[PDB]
């Protein structure tokens, strides 16, 4: 029912990380401070770790396992923007904002981090864990792959729409906004695969899924937490950004059709700012 | 989770096959007992009650300054006298949620019910201890409930008006439009709905001063209206809400439903207004026939004629048109039309049906002008005239608006006290005196109208809940035959009230002499047919209640005669949605919706079986889409018979039914003689 | 493709390696032979002319009867002594495309370029022949030219108002909001441009009635303001034009400049409406010094002091702001809200930016009352006095609200008749009968303020075409010296003719004795400096005409003092946007955008060459976008020093600017003496 | 040094079909005989099922065993080309040309023509063979990918070509042009890949692997020669598309670095026809 009309809007938000000039960023950037520049080049990192996973083994583990060439169509579209653009975007503005030796001092940390590994390793464990013809396996790697679309990357999304709300690093921002355009479709589309799982089951089945999808979701949430004040207290934004966290697993939660899980909250103010017919027979007029 | 709503919500939870109804009394004393108890405000006595809510700015002194506070005592031991308690936890919540007097922090609770039923009576007195002490007991025991606005704002001084339903007519020109838009505002300024007339605006296409297809037609004013309602949305605590009705024959016909479309671009689409569509019998007639019909451009009728195309006889006139060169038409299909009719109710509700013809056949003043359209619950049907607003410094011509104040009958409760006569004439004069303290100084028609005319609107409810409560089937003939007797009486003594007081005061409304009232034909079907039950079950209904014969309406007849009418209008049945659960009733003449009523109130989910509901009488608590929609025609029909407006008549249809069954459904109830169709909801 | 585009056309096929600028000669020549002269109406004499016209309903027979038959045959032999030829292509085509009378139909041509001049001669000479003839040579010569509704209109009986300026100001009330929206319909359905302000309004989460957070701002305003000028759209051809301006100190003010982002929300955005900013001194200094700024809610300022913020000094008045608990502000960043305002005036050219100090500085008339926002061109500075529109039935409060009418002089042809007093004077007095001769009849405001004030506006255009023509590069030293003088000698000039007409009349404007003419502080610096060229290049420009010196201007001031003045303002510089080419000058005294001007009439493409554009001329004719912005702000502070309302003032940037180079160009405005910045145009 | 220049190509060569109006090929279709069309159709369904399983299959595969994320942003890119490009513009043509009727019965077709299965089942089983770190395999499966590039698709592009350049179905065409002019990067980038594996042999293996090729080459030749009779005959072109076949079979083993295999034949001359934000410093304040 779904999947041309994604084909559709998937193929007209195309685009190429030459079409927004960079430089003029460092107009902007070299005005921040150091905790600012550091949390920043620590959360760039973060979303390009994850979606490299997502490139290399998420999009394209999921386009192998599903039935239905319209649906594998649509999913190596969507590996590609993970590979061909979204990577170069983020390399290109790496490579606009710190020199060759920081680029490679932050991805030396970032790939040390604890809580950034936990969560990268707990999404490419269920990739990992998908067997041919099981279903069960295929939709817990749907619901892995949708909290990641839909719900991690959004702690680091968090950052660049601050600034970009601000009228700061305009151009990266406009980037991140387009990368995060694509992931939320990516979020949605995935998610209306895993239902259609979700609802050849059982009743018992179904109860036993839901119960994978919250646990695994207080799981990535705890250590979101965590590394949400890893990198955030700093430049004293954790609150916000946590309120930003939940409302985001809630879209997460809504596009594997399941309930909110948490309460309703107002965002951050400035992120938001970056963000039967019948005819009558002549009888009808008679009583 | 409070423990009201956890005893609440055990109604749902099925003991031995069967609902818990019993747990909603123990929900409503904890409720009290729990959160009422607590968040009321203590006073030592009443005078220092009222001294503290007079001095904060809380009531007006004004009103209160005619009685001795001896006699305000006595009407508030009156009122407590009673020993009122609510039978279901949903009425006190919905009353000490919505029209309990509060802190002006919204913290503690000012008033019970018992404080504001004496507030009300004695600003309906107006002086009058003996009188005030009727309103209380009509009040307290609930045979009477006045409108949201009166019974919210009789008596504060921060208070919107008692009035919230207003019809404007706009004139063909710019300075008609402006006013109608600053006239809107000011109105939903004061929290009324505001429902304006656009029939005599030329149609798009049409020619501004002698250059061709300069106007933008209804559609643009629509913009224009719709903005306006949502910029004057009542300081955020409720949204504007505004209605615009446009005759079937007028040009812009197509592009004014389209407005509601949910297809419709943004440009043209209509968020918050309300449409409606007045159809006379000549259109039904085409789309019968399947003939070809014609939509006209008013102004071309109007430059031919001299008058608009919705102040003739369009019966007569269509002929005329269509046969006129200076006359710009449209061709059209009626049938085509009407299913478009039927689809956009069915897709969206949308728009209200008013047939004209139906409206107009028993309209009593049909020499101050015929109805023309409705408000924005459709139930409003009055004569106006269009007002003529000049350019600045010259002379406006003011017209006549439409404004009633309304109030409801609690049937059940009538009934039980046999007490249709009392409470009707007491009703009666309530509504009187709202109107009489009434004073817009912001929409000239409005107030010239209700100084003029003084119409007032009394409504009844629980005709659902009394008839299920007593056994008798919504649909059955037994139920149209209560309906048909007790509306008669309702008629025959609110009559009665407004010829008494039209002697009283030595004064009847403004062109009385030529209503039909004044010739006596308003009586020809009441002194030559006959209104008493035919049915023993309902005959015994009314047992100890005289139920009015043709002698004595013939004797009303001459009385009216003698000493006219004060009012032009009187009875006109509203929705009446947020009140009746204080009164524990059933919404307006309609059929229940649903039978337990399942409702969110933050993150507690509140359970409301239907007033009076049990196992003995479930069946007959019947939902209103499980009815045949026929039927329910058949009773508003009955009932209709009676009120001299309109009746609020919603359509509940199921999801499988076609449009054909809902133009089915249009089309009887245009032949059953009714009014207006206010909404089509589908379940 | 007609022969006249063809030859147009070929401008631009380079011949020899240079543009064939003789090419539109020819193109001129075949227009007029093979489409004017055939679709011209042939009448026998001027009588039968004039007696179709009259008959026709074309020509109002008001101006005409003035005149014995002889006299108006005397003034259209004048008009056609001249032989007047339209010098290119582009000229005559826009004359006869926009501005000669056609038939009802639009098929043929009634008006040649000498009938309408000769008929604006009549109407501003009032019955006076010998005025007349003087106004048929001065428009025939091209030394002035009526603005495009004077020009277009006068004369004519469908024509609208002559006047299409018009600033309203809004008090902070709803009876207030729908008058100003009545007014804005009205005045635009007349097709005059209307600006309002908006500071006035209290802003958004402000209390109406002590009921808190029910103020919608500045944007619902704001929306219902673009609604109805959507719906005022002037038969469409022409879609409604307004401007709302907001001081920088009005907490509304990001939600206001939100309002023209592309990412806004579609029920923000406000398509149709132009806004602009009004920045005091304060602002400015805040951002300077990069400390914290805080925004007020109107309101609270007006119940804390009885006067409304925009009506007070807030380089006076910010510190007590800031300091007073009773006063509601919220911290901003000044120099974000600078970047913020640059970024929207590259993204969408908006806001327009007025710099209050800079205007009322130099303000002769800040007792009527200080200059609080501009129009929707940018160049109207006036005293206003807001209105106290009241409920129906309540006498209202009527203010004054802002009109002029519009005049150019053109100055290479004021230059090469050496006719500047002359030209000044003929222009003062036809803009004073447009004056005297409009009424408005739904803005009470607009008409008082006309009546009162007596506000004209002359302007001057072709400034970079005569630099260009004389071997003068615009951001040269001596552009600035030529335009001091030239605007000095115009502002001498239109004063002398004022106190003239003072004396004549023996009436001065409203309050004149309160102003800095009565006082002759305005004469401080022409009476203390010369203002005659200071390169022998640019004083040869003037040799034949008399420089009024410091001696000249005491006697002036002396003169002034006896008599007063007529007008309480004189002198404006509107864009002048299409009858430039009529004239086949330069627009304003803005430099040229391009050198050749490309269009797309029809489905055929035209090329207009900027006038008197050569090889020899070629470099003089600099783009404005090659320009350096801040020589463009030092000759529009030089020009603006001899004009007593504002300059409309485009900025000409490049897409490689950053915010900073146009934060840059307005601060730099700023401290120069800039009144106003219209807009911010990127290449 | 190449896979950056090919990363430009192909994101610079990136089209939708939509691009492209058909409606002007409907008549010159009309026109065309009852033979003439089915051949038409069926060309393009053989065309559509070679793309299918070269975007469902055989370009992910080979991107999953190719190391360097540049590298396999490449052949992610080629593989959304192969099944959200290619293989949907012919459901384009077919939507526009022909009835529903036809549509479905030439897909019913493709599934029972026995050297469409044949082909599909050799190309296909190569690519799933390849096993992980073993080159050998996947030096295979890319011989198997540049045959399908280089040599397969070409039985099929003579038909839109032939038309194409006598000036019939010129938007068919067109957009049969833009596929080709993929292809033949494809093929060359594939080529280039396997080359690479190969050049690693000992010649011993060397010579193993040219049998193979050659072996396999054949197979695919001899098939093709009998599904280019099948389709052909009836409008009598058989041996014109098998000397264009042959031509192309040449330029597949040129891709591979080997020396062309048949000789030099005049093929038609008609089908020859047929190819920015800074903030505000202190002293911007002063003049
Ligand atoms: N460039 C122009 N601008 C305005 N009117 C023009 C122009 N060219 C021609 N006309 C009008 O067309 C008429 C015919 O033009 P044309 O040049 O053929 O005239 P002519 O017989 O040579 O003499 P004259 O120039 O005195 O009219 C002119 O008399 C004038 O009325
Ligand atoms: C001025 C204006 C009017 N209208 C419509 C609304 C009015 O119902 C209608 C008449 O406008 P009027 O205000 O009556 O204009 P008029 O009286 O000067 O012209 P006429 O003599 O023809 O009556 O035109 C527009 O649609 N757009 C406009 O801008
Ligand atoms: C009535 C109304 C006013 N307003 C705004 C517009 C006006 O600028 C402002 C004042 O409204 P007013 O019309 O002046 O209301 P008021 O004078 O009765 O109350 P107060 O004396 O406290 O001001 O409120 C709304 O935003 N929405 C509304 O519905
Ligand atoms: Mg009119
Ligand atoms: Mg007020
Ligand atoms: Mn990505
Ligand atoms: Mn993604
Ligand atoms: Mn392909
Ligand atoms: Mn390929």
């Amino acid at each position: 029912d779904f999947t041309q009309m994604f084909y559709n809007q998937n193929v007209k938000q195309f685009w190429l990380p030459e079409e927004i000039a960079l430089n003029g960023d460092l107009l902007t950037w070299k005005y921040l401070g150091k905790n600012e520049q550091d949390t920043y080049m620590k959360v760039l990192a973060g979303l390009t770790l994850l979606d490299t996973e997502q490139g290399n083994t998420g999009m394209p583990i999921v386009a192998e396992h599903v039935d239905g060439h319209q649906r594998k169509a649509v999913l190596n579209f969507m590996a590609m923007m993970e590979n061909a653009v979204h990577a170069k975007s983020y390399s290109n503005i790496f490579m606009t904002l710190a020199p060759t030796e920081t680029i490679n001092e932050v991805f030396e940390w970032v790939k040390q981090n604890k809580y950034l590994q936990k969560k990268a390793q707990m999404i490419v464990g269920l990739y990992k864990a998908i067997q041919k013809d099981d279903e069960i396996s295929l939709f817990k790697a749907m619901v892995a792959s949708v909290y990641l679309e839909s719900f991690l990357f959004y702690s680091g999304f968090y950052y660049p729409l601050y600034f970009y709300g601000q009228g700061k690093l305009m151009q990266s921002g406009e980037i991140i906004n387009l990368i995060l355009r694509d992931e939320a479709i990516h979020g949605v589309y995935v998610g209306l695969l895993a239902q259609e799982i979700y609802n050849k089951q059982t009743e018992e089945k179904k109860a036993e899924l839901r119960e994978f999808a919250i646990d695994l979701l207080n799981q990535l949430y705890e250590n979101e937490l965590e590394y949400t004040e890893d990198l955030y207290d700093q430049v004293g934004l954790s609150h916000d950004v946590k309120k930003f966290i939940r409302y985001n697993a809630n879209k997460a939660l809504m596009n594997l059709g399941f309930d909110p899980y948490f309460e309703e909250e107002d965002i951050n103010p400035i992120v938001l700012n970056g963000l039967t017919v019948e005819p009558l027979k002549d009888d009808d007029f008679y009583f | 989770v409070p423990k009201w709503i956890q005893l609440n919500n055990e109604i749902m939870i099925q003991k031995d096959g069967k609902f818990q109804f019993d747990k909603d009394k123990e929900a409503v004393h904890s409720y009290f007992v729990d959160y009422i108890n607590q968040n009321t405000v203590f006073f030592h006595n009443l005078k220092e009650k009222l001294d503290y809510l007079v001095e904060n700015q809380y009531y007006e002194e004004e009103f209160l300054s005619l009685y001795s506070f001896e006699d305000i005592k006595e009407v508030f031991k009156t009122a407590y006298a009673k020993k009122f308690r609510f039978p279901s936890f949903m009425s006190a919540f919905k009353f000490y949620n919505d029209y309990a007097l509060k802190t002006n922090d919204k913290k503690k609770i000012l008033e019970r019910y018992e404080d504001r039923i004496s507030i009300v009576a004695l600003f309906f007195a107006n002086g009058d201890t003996e009188k005030a002490k009727e309103y209380v007991n009509l009040m307290i025991n609930q045979e009477y409930q006045p409108s949201t606005p009166t019974f919210l704002n009789a008596g504060r001084k921060r208070r919107g008006e008692l009035v919230s339903c207003f019809l404007l007519e706009v004139n063909d020109s710019l300075n008609d439009i402006s006013r109608a838009i600053d006239i809107s505002m000011q109105l939903s300024k004061l929290g009324g709905g505001v429902s304006l007339n656009l029939s005599k605006l030329r149609a798009k296409g049409e020619a501004i001063k002698d250059v061709e297809n300069a106007t933008k037609g209804v559609v643009g004013v629509m913009k224009l209206l719709d903005n306006a309602f949502r910029y004057a949305d009542q300081m955020g605590q409720r949204q504007g809400s505004g209605a615009a009705y446009l005759n079937i024959f007028h040009r812009d016909i197509n592009d004014f439903l389209d407005t509601k479309k949910i297809s419709a671009d943004e440009d043209v689409r209509v968020k918050t207004l309300s449409i409606g569509v007045v159809i006379p019998d000549k259109f039904v007639e085409l789309a019968r026939e399947d003939k070809a019909a014609y939509v006209f451009y008013p102004h071309t009728i109007y430059k031919e004629y001299g008058q608009h195309m919705d102040e003739m006889d369009m019966n007569e006139m269509y002929d005329k048109f269509v046969d006129n060169p200076r006359v710009k038409k449209e061709k059209i299909n009626p049938r085509k039309l009407l299913e478009k009719l039927a689809m956009l109710r069915s897709e969206s509700g949308y728009p209200y049906i008013m047939f004209q013809d139906n409206v107009n056949k028993v309209h009593a003043n049909n020499h101050i002008s015929k109805v023309k359209f409705s408000n924005l619950c459709s139930e409003v049907l009055q004569a106006s005239q269009v007002s003529s607003y000049t350019d600045y410094d010259e002379e406006d011509e003011i017209g006549l608006d439409i404004s009633c104040n309304l109030g409801s009958l609690n049937i059940l409760n009538v009934m039980e006290h046999k007490s249709i006569e009392k409470t009707v004439k007491l009703a009666t004069d309530s509504l009187t005196h709202v109107s009489e303290t009434t004073d817009i100084r912001n929409a000239p028609a409005v107030r010239r109208a209700n100084k003029a005319m003084k119409s007032i609107g009394l409504g009844a409810m629980n005709l659902h809940g009394y008839l299920a409560q007593n056994g008798i089937a919504y649909e059955s003939p037994e139920a149209r035959d209560f309906a048909n007797t007790f509306f008669m009486m309702v008629n025959f003594y609110s009559i009665q009230r407004s010829a008494e007081i039209a002697k009283e005061k030595g004064e009847t409304f403004d062109q009385y002499e030529g209503s039909t009232y004044a010739t006596g034909e308003y009586f020809d079907k009441y002194v030559s047919t006959d209104f008493s039950p035919k049915y023993e079950k309902i005959a015994n209904l009314f047992e100890g209640m005289h139920i009015p014969t043709t002698e004595d309406w013939k004797k009303l007849k001459a009385f009216v005669a003698e000493h006219g009418m004060y009012h032009s209008y009187r009875l006109c049945i509203a929705p009446t949605g947020s009140i009746s659960y204080v009164q524990s009733s059933t919404a307006s003449v309609m059929p229940i919706m649903e039978r337990i009523e399942e409702r969110t109130y933050g993150n507690s989910k509140t359970y409301y079986p239907m007033p009076g509901l049990a196992s003995n009488n479930w069946f007959f608590y019947k939902e209103a889409y499980d009815m045949d929609m026929f039927k329910v025609v058949d009773m508003i029909a009955t009932i209709q018979q009676h009120i001299d407006q309109g009746i609020s008549f919603t359509l509940f249809l199921k999801d499988t039914m076609t449009t054909r069954d809902l133009n089915r459904i249009d089309l009887y109830a245009h032949h059953r003689g009714i009014k207006t169709i206010y909404y089509a909801r589908t379940k």
